[PDB]
């Protein structure tokens, strides 16, 4: 057992089964001037977790930690091998070389989910 | 300036009485003063009327004269009416005062008694509501007595001039 | 290749937040969250992080918290408004007072009482540093009777520092640098992740560090810019040097009532002899520690550079003189015999160095205009022991370099403990592609 | 719900200082001009002055120089002071209030009960009974009761007289 | 047909909430949200929304916000409780110009020293409106409200100059802007555009003339809750500004008198040169043209033949009958009777005399005031008159003459001329609709 | 791209394609007076989002913007058919027509979802 | 068998949390919502173990009552310039006539003014030289004469995720299982009242007189008695007091006592003898169950030293009475029409309510005559033991701690949290 | 209709048909710092239960089925006796312990299910 956030040095392959030990700690990890500070910290943590849950639920991946989407990969944001992404890379430099092109993905996922919902609505009408 | 009012208005019951003011350049509101009671407003602008005031009170104003009309007066409208107006130098300027009398009784002839010194002139049993005694003269205002009449007195160290019938 | 969305990836970024205290006095640790003993300390194996401590934000938050707790603890205390009167003091010469002790005036004044139509004539003993002239005997007044009004701290509230732990909130993490030789800036391998910091003690001092964590293996020296002349050069010791400051005067505390339900604790007569408060520092241990410092100074600054030490240049009493507190008395030890050494580069026990330690009663704490704190006198004899675990230098400027002890700027005192910690914000959202597709 | 009542009906001599205090019950003292009025048979209704809660007074120009109005906000009172009172100030004194704003159409509301204040003009004398009916010439405190009646007379000297027609006279202070 | 559930539909309902502010001082803009310049305003094309400027909660929320924001800037300031003493005042006759005669009083009094057992004899120049005689060559005086309250002196390091603030909306709520150029306050609007936050509202306090602020687009607009009733105010908005020019020609000096440890009272010293009264200027031709446009706009409601008249104010207190503002920290009171005096049958300047108070009672609260400290040197002032508050005297159902007097009193009508185009709504994203579709 | 609440004037057939721009713009999209009341506004916004998400989750439509149910549409609620509702009316005019009958629909949906869940468990029992 | 996860199950656990508060007074309209028609869902087949001596809501009530007592005293005048040297002159020797220097609005001038103080508020500082009893401890703040101490009910609602259970047992003695548990949204209207030795204006038991104690064998615990029939009590303060306003400074006034119009007589208030007798009979009849059928129950007046413990301290009309109750607790009981019992009372103006050191209140006088009308709905006893087999038991009234007055109202209530997550085996598995 | 807790004494076969009325009464309500701290605590207490339902894969439904087998060491009773002769209070009093191991088994089972689903969808 690597504990909380103990798989940050491991590769993408090894760090992919330890999502539950980190996702439990995005919400709470604890059991005058310290009243309003703790109050605004709790409000900020709850609002950040709710924003992340809403952003997952917009794309059509609510309640799941791993989900597949119909949008393809252009092989221009990262053109390297599948064998050397999931076995020879940690998550930190992946974020460090993907952070420019992380904005056009976030609208493509939403548009793909909206098109899928419209197609499902048209299909169920028969 | 100073507003002008008639001194006395006398009407029979069931009739109407008009009280007019003059010399006013802005809005005029009227007050009703009864003896022994606080004054109250009956017409608070040229034409308006507060709640709790009956329909019998109405008023208007044309030019620089404001008129107040009582529609079908009773014995409960026997009061003294004052009007005010707003002025820039002195903030409130009131009127002289108009007394409304209703006639529930017929006319009466006053009785005048005189006494030599050992001067007094005593006048009683009359109902016009007003007596102006003409001879160090002190004159009593007409006050009530029994059986709904009025009385007056005079003192000198007499002629009643009782309207058109001087005794 | 299709886009696959991962939730819960271990990715962090730099951010800032409002950390909350935790602990197991002035600093209300009983209003903190009562923490458990530390259950786990997660070790991160292949993690390289770029630390920086001169742009750390926890120092500013700690400074604001210490200032806010000081102002909160002095709020329900008694305020000495009627003490600003015309004092009629006489210089004391009762038996053996030494030639260095022409201070500690004996003041008498008219004071109000519980019933506001009567007055009482009392007397008290004030120090020279808190009494100025206004012009048989001369007419005096307190020093801050034209600036503010002092708030006397209650005797039941102590100034003893007990440790506090800073804990990150939910959705954040604290990264601890476990490098043995870490100069404060650069890539630190073997990063550890904790949820709360260690037992940091908010000690207040000026030129030395008095209760702190020792270094790992050697006397490590650290600064923001070595070549800049206007930057403090923090030094952390490997071995602790013990310092003994004491007050040999036997003091008596009276109680003068100044109104309805208010009290003013004044210094009474001295039961015994009048002697100076002194600050013993051992000589051989200080010589060894200065040698360990000057070896790393010769390493950093030039291997034939001549290193010179000297006492402080000038300024206020709170800057040029080592200031602290044992118990409730605020000592001011001179520290001019400590830095009086030349260290040539060609040549390369029971005895101790005494330092004269003056005492002020009226204390301006955080050099703020309009604030004061009248420290009440403490009866008995004050004794305390502590470890000199570091000092602040200041380079003054060829081959000869003179080093002067610094002063003030308590965020530099709190940079000696918050130098290994760093707060990050976790961002658990990944868009890494796989060979899977939705239905 | 705001009602006003003043002090009890006093009586003063000439060349003295008059003092009446009004008490408000219910409501607040803000945004309201607290006025003073008097009513006399000789001159009719008349306005004296008002005070605002900040202390800005506004007296009548006829009575300016011998009038003074003060407000006491915390105990909900405001007072009237009249200086060098003469014998012509015998009137019923009222208290009123005005809404804050324009005074072109403003009318007085929340009137008081009205406390009668008379001026003696420094007169105190025993009775004088003359035969004729019967005639009483001079008496101040109105104690008379004629038994074997016309009302009294406000003479210019400050004394009262009546007469009766168709005896025994009474005088409570002088025991006559 | 079956029930189909949609989330996120564009449906709003009218509601109220606590709006937080933003900014680009008394108003304390250091603790507010910074404003990001962004294209925050978009157009809603085919929509009509009912507006009402006289039943808006934002003008009642912002009044409470300004009141609560005003008195917390006085808490770190000195309270003048030891100053309520007996004043020995004397007339000043040092180069007066027969208009400011008896206005200034030379009062000398006893005051405490920073040492508690010493006293000092100081003096100051007080205005006539701040002193009240008590003994009804020297006469004993006292302050106007020391019988009522001892109140805090305003600190010299804070300023009363208004700066623009923006009112944002919280999550789940929207602010709709009225973009109709012929809007009269109440009624439907055919051009409604949402916006993230409002524009810059400057909290300028005034009573008769709406100083600074925003202007109209096409022409002069008359806004009222009920134009027939004469008991409700009339707000006029100009399309061109009328420039005013303040002046205080006296050269005052401020000297500090120590009344305690760390507390100081700022008095008024001697005046260098002659003493002249304060005054304000306005152009005659521009004011005549603006009054002509206002008369032309006012004939649309009250008949197209009536003789529109103007007259000076008829208030009781000095804040209603007299135009009041502040400039440079000194509170002015402009007589303004030379402006509203005309009749209208169907580079000269107007000089308005002024009076200055120091014991300032803001927001008409019981038992609270302010001592305004004196300002060194002369004081200058350029402002735009972009609005009037009129009140009508009506005593006839049918009439040929109408008289308009300036209003005042309540402070709330100043900010109702800026928040008349805005309203707040609550977004309800849930909705159901019938569609020929069904689940498994 | 019309923007936030920019399709309120269009018909509900074409305004149903842009539910994401109003769904995303919720959830955030004393020492000082501005301290307590903005915290209360944030707490109120979080509670108002969570109540709507709970109401979507009880009916069985969690995590999706357009959900199809199996409750038949009563003719007493409305008489217009599919032709002019989705091509002539907007959402604001439709909200003012079924404003009286929304609680009956809200009860029927949760009753149908509870029946469907119990039937699903009974089918999974065999 | 497979695990099935259930959500929203009706399972509760006991917990402690901050409760709500719904309803010019003790509490305030500023801190309350409205409370419409409540819900009293009767939970069937439920048995819950209540305990009233370790409840959390009594401490929360004590803290909230103290904290909102203190919140109406901040915008009121502090009487610190009034600690001067009084020159006082003279039932008999109870009301004194003191005169003293006092400052005015203008600081330069001073005035001489007189007032009437009681004998329990002044102390001699060594004859004809007195001072207030508080001026060596703490300065008093006056109660502003707009706020009134009249009892109106308050309701304690519960936050979301928590439930309040009300026990509906007719013969519930405070602890043990209750077979009539029913939940409720908010508690009923509880009137806060200050009282000692006699629970005034409280709720009545519905069937019989109930004896409640933490341990009836131990003699160190207070015994709470609840009645089923009320006992009336009517008071008088026959001194026609006059209130005059001594003006302290700018906007601060001190409402003192003027002259007394008419005669001077002491304050007293009565208990009907024909009710208090056989009310004590019902009390003895229900106390003999816990102590044997052949025990002689007897009562004594008091044994304390302080004035608040010895005397029945309450608040009649705005004035704080201290009635000496010795004629009521004077009886013996051996197992086999308009008269009244008058109790002499005393009036104190300087009041230390919640036994705090350094915080006090000067209470202003009230014009006219002040009358009580009240229901005596309970007693606080304290048994003095000594013998394991005692044929005679002595019961004395107690007091001191304030929480026992509110423990007779919050005795049927209990707060619990909801734990809506359960697991159970069921013959079904996920595809 | 029973009420907010009207099935507290009923059997588990009857109290499982009314799970809606306790679930929807968990946020704001037949149920300054004092209000705000309680509201934040209630929101956090609801969010913890929603997160624990979401990790196991039981999100969005009140009653869910899993593949974790029932150990006989936790309880050895009948199906027609647990669901017909027990209430939820005595059932929670029975299994108060052995709950954390059940939660861990559910989490491990859902993680293995999602790994197998990703492996199957990769083809
Ligand atoms: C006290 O010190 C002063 C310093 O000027 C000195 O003059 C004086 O003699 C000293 N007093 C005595 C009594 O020696």
């Amino acid at each position: 057992f690597l504990g909380f956030l103990g798989a940050a040095g491991s590769t993408m392959g090894a760090a992919s089964m330890t999502l539950t030990v980190q996702a439990r700690n995005l919400l709470s990890g604890i059991v005058t001037v310290w009243g309003i500070k703790q109050l605004q910290a709790r409000v900020l943590a709850v609002e950040r977790y709710l924003r992340d849950q809403q952003l997952l639920g917009i794309w059509g991946c609510s309640g799941k930690l791993i989900c597949c989407t119909n949008v393809p990969w252009n092989s221009s944001w990262s053109n390297r091998n599948l064998s050397e992404i999931w076995d020879n890379m940690t998550w930190l430099q992946w974020d460090k070389e993907i952070s420019n092109y992380t904005q056009i993905i976030y609208g493509l996922l939403e548009e793909s989910q909206n098109q899928q919902e419209k197609n499902e609505q048209d299909l169920l009408a028969l | 300036y100073e507003l002008t009012q008639p001194p006395s208005v006398s009407v029979s019951p069931g009739q109407t009485a008009t009280i007019t003011c003059s010399g006013a350049s802005t809005n005029v509101c009227w007050y009703q003063v009864k003896p022994g009671q606080s004054p109250e407003v009956v017409i608070f602008e040229n034409y308006k009327r507060p709640s709790g005031i009956p329909d019998r009170f109405s008023g208007s104003k044309s030019g620089s004269t404001a008129t107040l009309t009582i529609r079908g007066t009773q014995a409960i409208d026997e009061a003294d009416y004052y009007c005010q107006v707003w002025d820039s130098f002195s903030t409130f300027v009131f009127g002289s005062g108009t007394q409304v009398t209703v006639l529930g009784q017929p006319k009466a002839n006053p009785t005048v008694t005189l006494f030599p010194p050992s001067l007094v002139c005593l006048i009683s049993d009359f109902y016009p509501g007003a007596v102006t005694v003409a001879w160090g003269v002190e004159t009593t205002t007409p006050s009530k007595q029994s059986n709904n009449k009025y009385a007056a007195s005079s003192y000198l160290s007499c002629q009643v001039t009782h309207e058109g019938s001087t005794v | 290749l299709w886009v696959t969305v991962y939730y819960g990836v271990p990715v962090w970024k730099d951010a800032e937040t409002t950390l909350f205290c935790a602990s197991d006095n002035v600093w209300a640790t009983h209003a903190c969250v009562p923490t458990d003993p530390n259950p786990q300390e997660i070790h991160l194996e292949n993690v390289t992080e770029e630390f920086n401590m001169w742009k750390n934000n926890m120092v500013e938050q700690m400074h604001t918290d210490i200032i806010s707790l000081w102002d909160q603890s002095l709020k329900p205390c008694v305020k000495l408004t009627p003490l600003c009167v015309t004092l009629q003091c006489t210089n004391v010469t009762n038996n053996i007072t030494d030639d260095m002790r022409g201070e500690l005036k004996n003041c008498s004044f008219n004071m109000t009482t519980e019933l506001r139509d009567k007055k009482q004539k009392v007397y008290s003993l004030f120090y020279r540093l808190d009494v100025v002239q206004i012009n048989s005997n001369k007419e005096y007044r307190l020093i801050n009777c034209n600036t503010s009004a002092c708030t006397q701290a209650c005797p039941k509230v102590s100034f003893e520092p007990i440790p506090i732990h800073y804990c990150a909130p939910a959705g954040f993490a604290i990264l601890k640098c476990k490098d043995k030789k870490f100069n404060g800036t650069g890539p630190c391998p073997s990063v550890s992740t904790v949820q709360c910091t260690h037992g940091i003690k908010p000690v207040v001092s000026t030129q030395l560090l008095l209760n702190g964590s020792l270094a790992e293996e050697e006397v490590m020296i650290r600064s923001e810019n070595i070549t800049n002349n206007a930057k403090n050069i923090l030094v952390q010791f490997n071995t602790p040097v013990q310092i003994n400051c004491t007050r040999p005067n036997n003091n008596t505390r009276k109680s003068i009532r100044i109104g309805p339900g208010q009290a003013f604790y004044a210094t009474g007569d001295i039961i015994g002899d009048i002697r100076q408060a002194h600050c013993n520092v051992s000589k051989a241990t200080w010589n060894e520690t200065l040698g360990k410092v000057v070896k790393q100074l010769r390493k950093h600054f030039g291997n034939n550079t001549i290193i010179r030490f000297a006492n402080s240049s000038g300024g206020d009493l709170e800057v040029t003189t080592h200031s602290f507190n044992c118990g409730g008395e605020f000592f001011y030890c001179n520290t001019s015999g400590l830095f009086n050494s030349t260290w040539i580069s060609n040549t390369s026990s029971n005895d101790s160095i005494t330092l004269p330690c003056r005492i002020k009663q009226i204390i301006n704490m955080w050099q703020r205009i309009g604030q004061c704190m009248y420290a009440p006198p403490i009866q008995g004899v004050i004794r305390c022991v502590s470890n000199i675990t570091g000092l602040i230098l200041t380079r003054d400027g060829s081959t000869t370099e003179t080093f002067r002890p610094g002063g003030g700027d308590m965020r530099d005192n709190w940079r000696s403990e918050l130098y290994k910690y760093k707060v990050v914000k976790i961002e658990p959202l990944g868009v890494a592609p796989t060979r899977c597709k939705r239905r | 719900q705001v009602q006003l009542q003043e002090s009890g009906p006093g009586v003063v001599k000439s060349s003295e200082t008059l003092s009446l205090t009004c008490t408000v019950s219910g409501g607040s003292m803000g945004g309201t001009y607290w006025s003073w009025l008097r009513l006399s048979p000789g001159k009719g209704l008349e306005w004296i002055g008002y005070i605002f809660h900040t202390g800005e007074t506004n007296y009548s120009p006829s009575l300016k120089g011998r009038v003074s109005i003060s407000v006491d906000t915390s105990e909900d009172q405001f007072s009237l002071r009249l200086r060098s009172v003469t014998a012509a100030d015998t009137a019923v004194y009222f208290c009123a209030s005005l809404p804050r704003g324009q005074l072109v159409n403003a009318y007085f509301r929340n009137w008081g009960r009205g406390s009668l204040v008379s001026v003696t003009a420094a007169s105190t004398k025993g009775p004088s009974v003359f035969p004729l009916g019967c005639l009483v010439k001079d008496y101040f405190p109105e104690p008379v009761t004629v038994s074997w009646t016309f009302p009294a007379v406000l003479q210019s000297s400050g004394l009262y007289s009546l007469s009766s027609v168709v005896c025994n006279v009474n005088h409570k202070p002088s025991n006559t």
